[PDB]
């Protein structure tokens, strides 16, 4: 399984006019890790995308969404929406479905003229998944999906979505053979962007 | 997937369940399974609406559903579903056999839940069904999928295509499987997660 | 096969192993698996016979030809970015190149060391040190244990000869012992008296 | 899906009594859990077959114990030990009191002893949630900058009722083969109290 | 799973991790990998010691002198090879063979030894196992070299880890030297040590 | 290779009703139509099989040796000590078990306990059985269970499901199966066993009613 | 499927069952499994390529005049079992069969499905030349009824279509009329 | 193969043809496929097991008695298609089919191998209750020709066994006698 | 893996690796891949992991067992012909000692050395020079060339230093070297300068 | 098959042996396996060796120079490579280069070396060149070398024999040193050198 090679996992969630999306640090080849460094989550102006599945694919995709996005807000002379760029995804991905990408992309942000929460996700069946509450992702997907719709309620609070996707992310992690090494969580605003690393189990 | 299409005196009505399945897990609770080729004309299943948009517009009428049919099927044989609709000649359901077979019906299920709904259609479905008791089997039908299939759950979505008027698109027409309150809300105290470095991204 | 990098404070040392075996029997025991793409730039490669050659003599054609058209020395972000490039594509060509790089290089505009290591689907990473394969399941304890970012590169051969020490005490190959080349403001060397 | 937890002075073990084959449904209330008498409460989930046929020796094993010892208590470490010699694709536990009183559950040869223990097709779901609240996992007081982790505290049996029911309530939301009713054993030492709690039924 | 004996001037010390897996889902963080078969025998695993450990206690009573480690060993290499992916290591002192070490593995091999490590972590505790060991480690060294080469192949490899059970196989029988948590451990060594440079924090 | 699909039961709130169709499919050939597949084993006890057509017979051969070593030297083997719906399901679930050189089938045992309880549980060639208040077995558990499974939802409908209910609902399932089931007949048998009226087998019943006319207008 | 044509006195008689499966599941039991490819020309299958043949034939009707039988057939088989019926005042009612094979052969009746293996005995018997309309009703009735009591992947309602100088006459035969045969 | 029995009014006619075939080629164009396992028993395999059951009914009829039909095709069926047709005075004229399942079914008329699925149709039609010898003859007579007519792995010769409470009857009919019926 | 033999003049000598490697690391390197069967009798095995040396002890327990049942020191001919008969029938068995053996003896009754070579099918053959697998690829053409009947014990040595080290040179595979032991009319020694 | 090419003070020795086998059945005990590309070019197999002769005639055509031995290995391992289980020797001098040696095998290898041998019974030539080889031998030594080892190759390799075709690639060109059966070359040389002592006669 080409996306289970690299493993990595990507969670969003929806707080209170305000989104948080965090990811593991962990690339490794199977059993071996390589590096604690490979951030998965990448933003194109106000708007976030993590990606997991095949390292190679993902900073493909990382590549060709900034030249995407550059076109766009060059042409448009105004930055791509989240709504928009869930859109590009999801067409770009079809562009390649014979051979496709073995990556799982989350989008986060917060729609500049509207002002509200916004994630999103893609399955295989290359279906848009636009949800009012979390998106997950990666090889610890049932673990994350278990503690996210446990730990998750509405309108939380920044410093309260913090915690609790900080502790779904850990705790799904920790269960998780390929997944580690290490966690990052963005914490998305209208006015600013917080990001923190998180202690974690390194083994 | 449960979808049933269920033709009436004087249209047709269409139904879905509202799950979407990564194997074992609930990916998504409240897909929409229903999707617009054309106003009228509405498709399920377990680029044609933009080619069908261009025409309209270059011939200056109203699509046919078997001009949808007819383009779905060329595409799938180059490369289930049920199409329904009304256009000038009527209301028509159709399913589509993705290795490019197709067939007419009066009532049609498809997805793993295919045979509980046809087992309800097949008991309840009569000739001269009003619009009423046509939303009502379908939604019926649709229920017993969802119950009885372990492939389908969540919500009824609803589309109602009528001859002489606008189609009307209910979503989560029912919504029979909303989750119980949590017995205790697990919000943690903040500095909980202990966190290495805090930064502020220049987005 | 042994391909290992080190970054240390002024310098990136790569070493690479000299046998080359095809079959039986061992062909060559001093074969240098490294080319220079730039002045300052370092390319060790591995991996199966003929695709290894290729692809190395294929990257420093076009990064050469990149350097005259440009009249500039590509830094080694940029090269190890065109390398990635070039496995990515091929990854998911007719016939992919299955080769393993790191790619060590001295950036002039930066003053920094840089080691990058791109495996054969294209996944590049940026690292203090670096391994492909099997060698990398030795040496990366070692590593971890006794690597500091300050080094001089007598410590980061120290430590480069300690990890060949122990993939000659423990991997069941002989794999000839090791060319080690450095990287540096200087440009790039061989040590001789490993 | 089954679930063990020891706490103070008593153990609880919970499973879905839903019965699948493929995508269908077979029955909406079949108990997995089952009380055995002296205290001690056993789930042999995984392949049905195998279940039964090493529940039907156990309790042949136990009926022989009692003969040999004069209708002895079985203790839970001697039914854990016999557990292992009658080991079938089957993923057993059992939960009870110690012979110092203490919640015990053990999960299956190779039986390992632990506080809590997950086991049938939504253990991913729910077992790290559990990690988590009963554990602490991950958790350190606030204003330590992560030195001091959150002291593991004891649960009452009324928090491991309530942690209970939202981990099985959620792994209902997210996966397709769980949930039809909840079935949980209290044991304690008055005895094993059975409660049963409705769940999803899509 | 990770596991290494190695025999030095205060005995042996056996050091394990904890983890087991199904896969990616690591199905428990607290398994026990070194069954106690005798006040003075230590089976490391990466049925059969339930077996040896019968064997043992009725060579207990049948003969005045305790198995030998030999024995051992070779009773549990002849039953894999009856029924020929496991490695065992057989650790344990007798009177007359001093501390000892037989490496048995699933091919049916048996190896007399001082220094094995097993499982998929191996070739990370060895790295640092062959570059610190010494004949004439203290106890202390010696406790400490084993709980820093079982946290190398936790960190390196995804399938070890969870937490380090110490042994110490003295000429009075073993003793067992605790248990350490690889995610305290780990930070723990980094500041004394100041190595794992490349991890934030 | 000779098989018969259709077994479809569900209890009420008196005894439990069972059906089966009387067919032997050899594959996609329609071959046999007088096959029995619901086998009394008393006033209390049916036993509808799917399944292998010849281990059917077997497990009928079976049965009749039940009913015959349960009357050695046992002068209650009438009344008291006759046997129960749960001693014919557990001797045939060891004998499911011992061969699986498994029985190619599918068994719903269908009775009433002598103390008044419905018994309906299923066993197949694997070893694995189940209770409910309705049970179907192979095609019939995709089609039929919706159907029955709206009369009795739950445990608690099956005291508010009179005789006549559950009959009509059993029929427009043997309907709706003959509609959609290739390898099916219009021929199948029904046995009623109410706690009050004992075992009532009715035989060579007709799938009637059926609708084809819309078939004109397509 | 159960599909048969027979020529008759005054044309062509083609005639099939309506049930289509998918394994054991029957997942249409009325299905209309006659296919008019062109005004006077019907073929059966034992779709996509079957509106191809409808596009090449209404290209040869507009180029070249009204097809015959004969050219629906060649269309078939320059494309790629079918059977292929029809009618003109010329050639009269015609059948021709394309088996698996892919060859082409006219024939004064023919018989295809999984269904036709049980009545070739049936039909071989009881076919014969230049029969009335009643009589061509009656044989194709009894055959497909036959057909379908043995053919599990075969029954529903019987549909034929006559083919005549007349003009085209579709019939229905429900198993309340046809079971009883 | 295609063999044929049938009960009729005084007894049961078992039948068959003479061809055997190792691919296209005939191994055998006049082999007797009617196998004699009891005095009045006779199976029809659509070789060594018939051995083994006439040895087991041997001992049989010398332990216990005279063996029925139905005890002859329990013999099969324990050492096990088959079809065993017989005949005595208390049971008259009995059919026994054992398909290739294992299954015993007990019919008033059974046919089998390859030629028998050209012909479930024809049979069904003509076959009748308690016919005459000479109407049983002719009914086996048609259904084996067109069996034979078109199942490529029959043909040769028909022969009967005709089992009455009279005694045993062999009867043969060559192609120039049937294949003009 | 490497089994070599010589037999000269006065003694028989054989050489076999040290090296133990399962799976990815080289566990042991001072391994003796030899079993003295009798005073004057020495057996050398190569082979699959677990076979040889179950093998080794089995036959090692049985000639022994014949040696005391008989109070008489079989000769190197005799054990040979029964290790043979042993491969011969395990082959044909359902679970083969997949194992190849050079059996090295002193005949104190004929006062000559004998050196024989038996492959796991029960190939036994009596050879002046032998090596078991890949090792004969190697060394033959140094031992056709120089060996002569007549070498003594030193020259024998000699040219398997010659043999090892163009087995170190070519081979592929690290074999952490040889134990050498001789088979004279004295006994059984090792060579421990080798 | 058995090729070897070593180079030496006094240019490149190229030996090969003649057999050619289907299998068992030996075909041909005259096959001529070197390919005189040029004057000074050698190749040697273990339609390839036409396309490179015939480029090498173009070249010579096009420029003042001769194809460097360099450019003739690359074409022949580009050539392989684009079609990628044979090995060649590319053999030559070259006023700029020197004597060289490059080696090229199916799988795109290309090797320049001193000393390379090929084929089946490659082993044994190793063993005798590895052995015997000096840089200052003289042109009797080493082509009395070259023959040496196709002979040790020949007799314990089965399907390398036949007889041996020696080349010289001098400063002026190669020179064809002649054809020895290794029927009389065997004897001739147990008899002047006294190996082969395990041969009877």
């Amino acid at each position: 399984d080409p996306s289970s090679i690299n493993g990595g996992i990507v969670v969003a969630m929806t707080g209170k006019d305000c989104v948080a999306i965090a990811c593991d640090l962990r690339l490794g080849s199977q059993s071996l890790g390589v590096s604690n460094k490979f951030e998965k989550i990448f933003h194109y102006g106000h708007v976030f995308l993590g990606i997991t599945g095949l390292a190679t694919d993902v900073t493909t995709l990382n590549e060709m969404f900034r030249y995407k996005t550059n076109l766009y807000k060059l042409k448009e002379e105004r930055a791509i929406e989240p709504e928009t760029f869930t859109q590009l995804v999801s067409s770009s991905l079809y562009e390649r479905r014979f051979g496709p990408y073995f990556v799982g992309p989350v989008v986060a942000g917060i729609n500049s003229k509207s002002g509200k929460p916004f994630i999103a996700g893609f399955d295989l069946i290359g279906c848009i998944d636009e949800a009012k509450d979390f998106i997950v992702s990666g090889t610890a997907s049932d673990q994350l999906f278990g503690m996210c719709e446990s730990l998750y309620e509405p309108n939380l609070e920044p410093e309260d979505l913090f915690e609790t996707i900080s502790q779904a992310l850990l705790n799904a992690a920790d269960r998780d053979a390929l997944s580690g090494w290490g966690a990052v969580v963005y914490i998305i605003k209208k006015d600013e962007v917080v990001k923190r690393y998180l202690k974690m189990r390194q083994d | 997937t449960t979808i049933v299409g269920v033709k009436f005196n004087n249209g047709v009505v269409i139904a879905a369940d509202t799950r979407s399945t990564q194997g074992p897990i609930v990916a998504d609770k409240n897909c929409a399974k229903l999707h617009r080729i054309s106003p009228k004309i509405w498709c399920a299943g377990a680029l044609i609406g933009s080619n069908i948009e261009l025409h309209s517009l270059y011939t200056s009428r109203e699509p046919r559903v078997v001009s949808a049919l007819q383009m779905l099927k060329q595409h799938l044989f180059k490369y289930y579903l049920i199409v329904a609709g009304v256009d000038p000649t009527g209301s028509h359901l159709f399913s589509i056999h993705a290795h490019g077979s197709t067939d007419v019906g009066y009532y049609l299920s498809l997805g793993s839940g295919s045979l509980a709904a046809m087992a309800v259609l097949e008991s309840h479905w009569k000739q001269d069904l009003t619009k009423e008791e046509a939303i009502k089997l379908a939604s019926d039908a649709i229920q017993a999928g969802i119950w009885n299939d372990l492939g389908s759950g969540s919500n009824v979505d609803v589309c109602v295509m009528e001859i002489g008027k606008d189609a009307e698109y209910l979503r989560n027409y029912l919504t029979p499987n909303v989750r119980e309150e949590k017995q205790k809300s697990y919000k943690f105290p903040r500095g909980t997660t202990a966190v290495l470095k805090e930064s502020i991204v220049n987005i | 096969d042994i391909i290992l990098g080190i970054r240390v404070q002024d310098s990136v040392i790569l070493a690479s192993s000299k046998a080359v075996t095809r079959g039986i029997s061992v062909l060559k025991d001093s074969d240098d698996k490294t080319r220079q793409l730039s002045p300052h730039t370092l390319m060790s490669f591995a991996g199966e016979a003929g695709d290894t050659v290729q692809f190395a003599e294929y990257i420093q054609a076009n990064i050469q030809l990149y350097s005259i058209r440009e009249d500039y020395e590509l830094s080694p972000q940029a090269v190890s970015s065109f390398v990635r490039q070039e496995l990515a594509k091929s990854i998911r060509s007719r016939r992919p190149y299955q080769v393993n790089v790191l790619i060590g290089g001295y950036d002039k505009k930066k003053n920094k060391p840089e080691l990058y290591q791109i495996d054969y689907l294209g996944t590049k990473v940026e690292l203090p040190y670096g391994a492909h394969g099997y060698s990398g399941f030795y040496t990366f304890s070692l590593l971890d244990h006794h690597y500091r970012p300050d080094m001089t590169t007598e410590e980061g051969l120290d430590l480069l000869k300690l990890c060949v020490q122990e993939l000659e005490k423990r991997m069941p190959m002989d794999f000839k012992g090791v060319i080690v080349k450095i990287v540096d403001k200087d440009g790039i060397r061989q040590v001789d008296d490993f | 899906t089954i679930l063990g937890i020891a706490g103070e002075d008593f153990a609880v073990l919970a499973g879905d009594t839903r019965n699948i084959t493929d995508y269908s449904i077979n029955s909406r209330y079949e108990p997995k859990v089952f009380d055995c008498g002296d205290n001690i409460v056993m789930s042999a989930n995984g392949f049905a077959a195998d279940g039964d046929a090493l529940v039907k020796r156990f309790k042949n094993s136990v009926k022989w114990y009692h003969f040999d010892h004069n209708d002895k208590k079985l203790s839970i470490n001697s039914a854990a030990r016999n557990i292992q010699h009658l080991l079938y694709y089957v993923h057993t536990i059992i939960a009870g009191l110690d012979e110092d009183g203490k919640g015990a559950v053990y999960s299956f040869g190779s039986y390992e002893r632990e506080q809590c223990r997950a086991g049938g097709a939504a253990a991913s779901l729910i077992m790290p949630f559990l990690d988590n609240q009963v554990n602490f996992k991950n958790q350190y007081e606030p204003g330590t900058n992560g030195k001091v982790k959150k002291p593991l505290k004891y649960l009452s049996v009324e928090e491991v009722i309530k942690l209970v029911r939202d981990s099985f309530t959620s792994a209902t939301e997210r996966h397709i083969q769980v949930g039809d009713g909840l079935e949980i054993l209290i044991v304690t030492k008055d005895g094993v109290r059975k409660e049963f709690y409705e769940l999803k039924r899509d | 799973t990770t596991t290494l004996a190695f025999r030095f001037q205060g005995g042996i010390i056996v050091a394990v991790d904890s983890r087991a897996t199904a896969g990616n889902w690591v199905a428990s963080q607290t398994v026990k990998k070194v069954i106690e078969i005798n006040p003075f025998l230590l089976g490391t695993m990466a049925f059969w010691e339930t077996w040896l450990g019968s064997q043992c206690r009725l060579h207990e009573l049948r003969e005045k002198e305790r198995i030998s480690v030999a024995a051992a060993s070779k009773i549990l290499s002849n039953l894999v090879y009856q029924y020929k992916s496991m490695g065992t290591m057989i650790c344990g002192y007798t009177r007359k063979e001093g501390p000892t070490i037989y490496y048995v593995d699933s091919d049916g091999t048996r190896l007399k030894g001082d220094i094995f490590c097993v499982g998929s972590g191996q070739t990370f505790a060895y790295g640092v196992l062959d570059s610190n060991y010494k004949w004439d480690l203290s106890v202390e060294d010696a406790l400490y070299l084993g709980k820093r080469s079982i946290l190398a192949a936790a960190h390196r490899d995804a399938y070890s880890g969870g937490s380090v059970n110490l042994y110490h196989v003295t000429e009075d029988g073993w003793i067992y030297h605790g248990n350490h948590d690889v995610g305290e451990l780990f930070w723990k060594v980094k500041e004394e040590e100041g190595s794992f440079n490349n991890v934030i924090g | 290779i000779v098989t018969g699909t259709s077994v479809i039961s569900m209890k009420y709130d008196n005894g439990v009703i069972i059906a089966a169709d009387n067919l032997g499919s050899y594959g996609s050939l329609l071959r046999f139509n007088g096959v029995e597949r619901l086998i009394p084993v008393g006033d209390n006890t049916v036993v509808g099989i799917s399944g292998d057509i010849s281990d059917m017979q077997h497990i009928e051969r079976l049965l009749k040796d039940l009913v015959t070593e349960n009357a050695y030297d046992n002068p209650l083997a009438d009344a008291e000590e006759a046997l129960e719906p749960s001693y014919i399901f557990e001797y045939l679930a060891t004998v499911m078990y011992q061969r699986r050189n498994p029985l190619w089938n599918a068994i719903i045992v269908a009775g009433v306990q002598s103390n008044g309880d419905q018994f309906l549980r299923y066993v197949n060639l694997l070893g694995v059985t189940y209770s409910s208040p309705t049970l179907a077995t192979g095609f019939g558990a995709h089609m039929a269970n919706p159907l029955l499974r709206k009369v009795v939802d739950r445990e608690s409908d099956i005291p508010k499901t009179t005789v006549q209910v559950a009959e009509e609902a059993i029929v427009n399932a043997m309907r709706v199966l003959y509609y959609r089931d290739a390898r099916s007949s219009r021929n199948f048998s029904l046995a009623i066993i109410d706690k009050n009226t004992g075992l009532t087998f009715k035989k060579n019943l007709q799938v009637e009613n059926m609708k084809w006319d819309f078939a004109k207008d397509i | 499927t159960s599909i048969m044509a027979v020529t008759f006195k005054d044309g062509v008689i083609l005639g099939a069952d309506s049930r289509t499966t998918t394994g054991a599941y029957i997942a249409n039991r009325v299905t209309d499994k006659l296919t008019r490819v062109h005004d006077k020309i019907w073929c059966c299958r034992s779709q996509a390529i079957a509106d191809i043949v409808q596009y090449h034939l209404e290209l040869y009707t507009s180029q070249y005049g009204t097809p015959s039988t004969e050219t629906a057939a060649s269309v078939f088989k320059e494309l790629c079992g079918i059977i292929v019926a029809g009618y003109d005042d010329k050639n009269k009612g015609e059948v021709y069969t394309i088996p698996l094979g892919g060859s082409v052969h006219k024939l004064p009746y023919a018989i295809a499905g999984s269904g036709s293996t049980f009545i070739y005995g049936y039909c071989d018997k009881n076919f014969r030349e230049n029969m009335s309309k009643e009589e061509t009703v009656d044989f194709i009735k009894h055959s497909l009824s036959q057909a379908i009591k043995w053919d599990g992947s075969s029954g529903g309602v019987i549909r034929m279509v006559v083919l005549t100088a007349a003009g085209v006459e579709r019939l229905i035969f429900y198993p309340d009329e046809y079971e009883q045969l």
